[PDB]
């Protein structure tokens, strides 16, 4: 199993718009979603049909982790900046322990918990080993609240000039850490897309 | 420690010679309550007939019972007289002095009636809302038919009638709590046909009995509740 | 009375709190006291320990029982336990607030906690009334199936508990052990459980309380109540306001 | 590992109960109604002699 | 086993009245009751219900050895007087083997069997050991007869002054002895309270 | 950028924050670094020490800088200090309040202070920009008989200061040995003086940030400071509502 | 009817052998 979680699957990604005066403040926040293995429906890349399922791309640890009914240990999220060496800006990428959703969730509330300031200055990739802070020792499956929750604020805004692209893309990717581990096996969450046809 | 504390004593005579907790006169010794708590006793037992199953009715859910160390809650109508005389088993009442557990039960199913192939089915992890157990159309929509990759047993009522299978016991937390009031305990227990063989014009009649497993222990022992007198009915 | 003061009071200080105690004591264990050694398998963060601050006893209540009213098994405290202590300060609305008490300090910026709990009850009546009181804990209480009838003394009787005669006066300890379903409790309203529940601690009133019938007698008497932790672990630090305190719910 | 074990099967042949005649030099399987489960027997001293029969 | 009947369980309190002149005098037997693992239904606190079944609260020992069908070994009897330094008596607490009910009891027969005198001067507990003498090496469950009895006469009565409260509760409680031993396991006397509904 | 990422970055990791700095630092030292040892003489209780809570770093503000507006010695902070820093979280009528910045929690129950601190400033320009700031700390700054002669940035080359060149875009540590009148600052306003309040700490304009002229160009650029606490004592434990706080005193 | 039912499993010396992806999924509680 940690051979094959260990690979990284991919998120949806998203845009800064360096140009946007509006959303590229101090304290503006990006992007988000609670922390667990399974990754939230909404950050996947899916592809709908009409009257069929939605077929999601899962991460290989999103498709083991529906394999299971526990699970716990750290996460890896790999962010991958599109970039060349003329952008710079600075991020505050906090981990809130016991939050399910962003509603009191702001920058100057963010730094009070783990968190790691990462500067995109010639640097285009770099993980945040999310902790593991759990009341308990293994974690349900999702598909329930997550555990915890993470979320990414400008802190210095991005940069850029009249020779460089003022869009910079972000792709999101998600691994196992060292010590995740799964728990019991259970009714598998995801089934395959070969046949995607369904009776209501 | 104020529980067993002893001031003052004035004691007459000489303590009692022991048998060692009866093995001088009989065989043994019964020196333990979780000794006594696995031997097997009552859990459910019901009856189920065609039309409160399901309108297709292959391969589904005849029952989802929750399992509980303590019993489930007991309603002692006229049809078993056991549940109304006899009131509960030894386990319900060892249960109810000690507060958490941890460790599998262990079960014996009777499923006869029917004759063909039978099945059962444990999801550690789908609990705790009821007392009771739930029969046929009324178990929810994806506890209907069997599922994939949970630990399950089939067998033929045709070879032979008992289905015994151990419970383990899968929990995130420390320990599972005895007299839970309604993930706190052992999950659920699935039991259902294999495909619809034709059900007779009266009943499947299901019974349940249980143990405790080698592994199983009470923890906190704080008090009893109070009791009822069996002899009172 | 011999000596020109009363008499050798016997003193038990711990941090910056110093507790006089005049007779000898009543106590008990709620169960098996032990090293917790899983609790590090819950949480990756190092867990904070804050002997100064939550070592150090606390005053908790004042509870007033009167001769008119005490039948057997009257309740004086019945309360979800460390829930009502932890949550004790509460502002104009009732809606608790863990800024206030120093030993308090360190719930409003944790999320989850682990900790033994000392409870100490204390009645200070003349030579001439007689009484009798029982203080037990039952843990995780609130959740059982038939909690209101273990509330007879007869009941607690059984689980762990001191008792303090009101004619000696003495002094009365119950050491309770963390316990619970899982190796840490919640300190807030978090991820819709309430916050801290452990258990419930209960006094109640074993032999009623009885004076003479001269007019100038006290008809009544106070119990006081001390609780500290001991093992205190806090993981999980998050921002005070990131997660909200609603006022508690009472028992029946 | 879940290794196949392919040892031939033996034969058998079923009878409903045990011998019904033998009273001596042998065991007997039975489904002995105690909360132990052993070869048991119960207790004795001189108060109560051993058997007569002889 | 040992450890679960360790424990005292209350049964039902009672009072002197030392203004009493009429109960309160040599001799008057205060409190008596069948010795036996189960106490008797009558010196138990109940709660009754109309149409339903009567809660008894038992001691650890009585629910344990509701499960058995035999038993035997000593008990234990904490009586536990409310008072001050101000209030005394004696009291003289006999066994007496081999006797149902009180009809042919006094105290000037009581003190032919084993006793105990007790002082309540300044002592607000003590515990009676009660022996066990019985023809046989088990006796069977209650719910029958007891094998013994114990009883409890006013030896000399209840002082008191106009200063301190004239009633004393007397609170009963009981424990199984070291040598005390269950036998085989039998149909619980008793079931739980959860459901007190009973068709007749 | 030669790698698939651009290139190494270098951590700094303190307690639960972990800070990313791609280039080579400016340090200084506002005076000799030492242990503290006449504090012992002005208290007989325990100091406590919280490492977990305060060495913790800290963001604190974002001062915004912009083309049309920058002088020589134009102030983009202007502060007591620590006094803005922990006082930086203010409710609706601007009061501050300890309580909810896990840093600032042990200000809420003690009187007395003493304490190192570490300033952190951070500029993310992209290559074409050039400009050029000083930031430097004066004790007791505000209590100085001119203090409004010394806010000249010709003034503040003198006092301990770090340089961040835009055009290079480096970072810059100030470190700040606990230097005072007194051995401990006061947390509150107490014994009616300012909490807190041990120098002031400036961010000056050194040279004039220009652009190109362009018009899609950046006419602004951020400051971020984050500061940290070293050898944190704490002294005189008392209520959290015994003392209140005033909203604070600005500078000229 | 005859109703046949096959179940299987894998043997003991079975292997999986080259990783590559997962192909997209669908999630069963949305039936």
């Amino acid at each position: 199993i940690s051979g094959i979680i260990g690979v990284y699957g991919l998120l949806k990604p998203f845009d800064w718009n360096a140009n946007d005066t509006g959303r590229n403040v101090g304290g503006h926040l990006l992007w988000s979603m609670p922390v667990h293995p399974q990754v939230d429906k909404d950050q996947v890349i899916q592809v709908m049909t009409q009257s069929k399922l939605t077929q999601y791309y899962l991460p290989p640890i999103s498709v083991v982790s529906s394999l299971y009914a526990y699970t716990r240990g750290s996460i890896k999220y790999k962010f991958l900046f599109g970039n060349n060496p003329r952008h710079n800006a600075r991020l505050l990428v906090a981990y809130i322990p016991g939050i399910s959703s962003d509603n009191r969730l702001t920058l100057e509330r963010a730094r009070n918990s783990a968190h790691v300031v990462f500067s995109l200055n010639e640097v285009s990739e770099f993980v945040f080993t999310v902790p593991y802070i759990t009341d308990t020792m293994w974690w349900p499956r999702k598909y329930f609240v997550a555990p915890s929750y993470i979320c990414m604020f400008i802190l210095n805004p991005l940069v850029a000039m009249e020779s460089v692209p003022s869009i910079v893309t972000i792709v999101p990717m998600i691994a196992a850490g060292d010590d995740f581990e799964v728990a019991v096996p259970a009714q598998p969450a995801v089934g395959l897309s070969r046949n995607i046809d369904v009776i209501y | 420690m104020e529980r067993t504390f002893t001031p003052n004593v004035m004691q007459p005579t000489p303590l009692l010679p022991t048998t060692n907790d009866g093995r001088v006169t009989f065989g043994e010794a019964f020196n333990d309550l979780k000794d006594l708590a696995r031997r097997y006793q009552l859990y459910w037992e019901g009856t189920i007939l065609e039309g409160n199953l399901r309108a297709i009715r292959r391969n589904s859910a005849l029952v989802q019972l929750p399992l509980y160390p303590h019993g489930l809650r007991i309603q002692p109508d006229v049809n078993n007289p056991i549940w109304n005389i006899m009131r509960d088993g030894h386990i319900p009442v060892i249960s109810s002095g000690f507060r958490y557990f941890r460790g599998g039960l262990r079960l014996r199913i009777v499923v006869e009636g029917l004759n063909s192939c039978v099945w059962v089915q444990h999801h550690p992890d789908r609990p705790s809302i009821f007392s009771r157990p739930i029969i046929g159309r009324y178990i929810a929509a994806k506890d209907a038919y069997r599922n994939h990759a949970y630990a399950a047993y089939v067998q033929n009522m045709s070879v032979n009638r008992t289905i015994e299978v151990e419970v383990p016991f899968y929990q995130p937390g420390l320990y599972g709590m005895l007299n839970a009031s309604d993930f706190t305990g052992l999950g659920d227990l699935l039991i259902g046909i294999e495909g619809e063989q034709p059900i007779p014009k009266e009943g499947i009649e299901i019974s349940v009995y249980y143990s405790i497993a080698d592994d199983f222990s009470f923890n906190i022992f704080c008090g009893f509740p109070p009791m009822v007198y069996c002899d009172e009915t | 009375m011999d000596r020109p003061e009363g008499s050798e009071e016997r003193t038990v200080q711990t941090s910056n709190v110093v507790l006089g105690e005049t007779n000898i004591e009543s106590q008990d264990i709620a169960s098996k006291e032990y090293s917790p050694t899983w609790d590090r398998l819950a949480s990756s963060e190092v867990s904070d320990e804050y002997p100064m601050l939550t070592d150090r006893w606390l005053f908790w209540k004042s509870v007033k029982w009167e001769v008119n009213d005490s039948a057997f098994g009257k309740m004086l405290v019945q309360e979800k336990f460390p829930q009502s202590w932890v949550q004790m300060d509460v502002n104009v609305n009732n809606i608790p607030r863990y800024t206030n008490i120093p030993n308090f300090i360190p719930f409003n910026i944790h999320q989850y906690m682990r900790a033994d709990f000392e409870v100490k009850i204390y009645v200070n009546p003349n030579d001439f009334v007689s009484g009798w009181l029982i203080m037990a804990f039952l843990y995780q209480g609130s959740e059982m199936f038939d909690y209101k009838l273990r509330r007879n003394p007869a009941a607690l009787m059984q689980m762990p508990h001191v008792l303090v005669n009101v004619g000696a006066a003495n002094e009365a300890t119950l050491k309770i052990p963390y316990r619970y379903v899982r190796p840490f409790m919640r300190c807030k309203d978090i991820l819709r459980t309430e916050p801290l529940n452990m258990g419930v601690l209960f006094v109640e009133v074993l032999i009623p309380f009885r004076t003479s019938a001269a007019s100038s007698a006290p008809k009544s008497l106070d119990v006081s109540l001390f609780v500290k932790m001991t093992n205190a672990k806090f993981t999980g630090m998050v921002d005070g306001s990131i997660a909200l305190l609603s006022k508690p719910i009472a028992l029946p | 590992d879940n290794p196949p074990d392919p040892t031939p099967a033996k034969f058998f042949v079923p009878i409903p109960s045990h011998s019904w005649a033998h009273g001596t030099n042998t065991s007997e399987p039975t489904n002995t109604l105690r909360l132990d489960g052993g070869v048991v027997g119960v207790g004795r001293s001189d108060d109560i002699g051993t058997s007569d029969t002889a």
